[PDB]
């Protein structure tokens, strides 16, 4: 677990510095956007725009070669398609996480409701079998004991 | 045919017990249900075959 702890530490560091790099790219974007909007046409402005493209290309250089870097958890972190299309839709991905983990709890509670309803059916039917047929007391007790075994994954919540 | 009639009673009681055991297996772990469904399947065909033997 030490390896998982330390590699998640470089997950957090790598994501934070990519926050920094992507934010720098967006800042370069806002400055050439205002350059387009208020371009004075001077050669100094054109060379400033050329250097803006230079810095955009080298930031993309750094982050692409670091996406191919072996000393990276960039590949080990996993991305699915629903969150990326959900962000493309303009909606907040923490809602996607919320809905998905709430679906986890929905399926857990729904299956637990199945289990408890089946247990109610089991012990009600077993009691009525015992009441109707007095010669079936031992097989029903054996069946209930076998289908209610020792708890190793139910005592803990 | 008294042996067959008492065997039919025993098969009926075994079918009811096998249903109760199937409900228990479904209530704790519905992944070994295949053998219990198979036992209900063979108990039922045994009941039906005993009825067909009694049919003449």
């Amino acid at each position: 677990m030490n390896g998982n702890s330390t590699n998640n530490e470089q997950l957090q560091q790598e994501l934070a510095t990519t926050q920094d790099q992507v934010a720098s790219i967006i800042e370069s974007f806002v400055e050439l956007g205002v350059s387009i909007y208020d371009f004075p046409g001077t050669p100094e402005a054109t060379k400033g725009m050329i250097t803006n493209l230079q810095r955009n290309v080298d930031r993309l250089y750094k982050l692409n070669v670091r996406s191919n870097d072996p000393q990276s958890s960039l590949s080990k972190v996993d991305i699915p398609l629903e969150v990326v299309q959900y962000i493309e839709d303009g909606r907040n991905p923490d809602i996607y996480t919320r809905e998905f983990v709430e679906a986890i709890r929905r399926s857990n509670q729904y299956q637990r409701g199945k289990m408890h309803g089946l247990k109610q059916l089991r012990d009600s039917l077993a009691d009525k079998i015992v009441d109707e047929f007095p010669e079936l007391k031992e097989p029903v007790e054996d069946i209930i004991k076998r289908t209610s075994p020792i708890d190793n994954v139910s005592n803990t919540h | 045919y008294q042996y067959k009639i008492q065997e039919l009673r025993k098969l009926l009681k075994s079918l009811l017990l096998n249903y109760l055991e199937l409900i228990g297996v479904l209530s704790i772990n519905p992944d070994m249900y295949e053998r219990k469904v198979e036992n209900i399947r063979t108990i039922l065909v045994n009941i039906h075959h005993l009825l067909n033997e009694y049919r003449p």
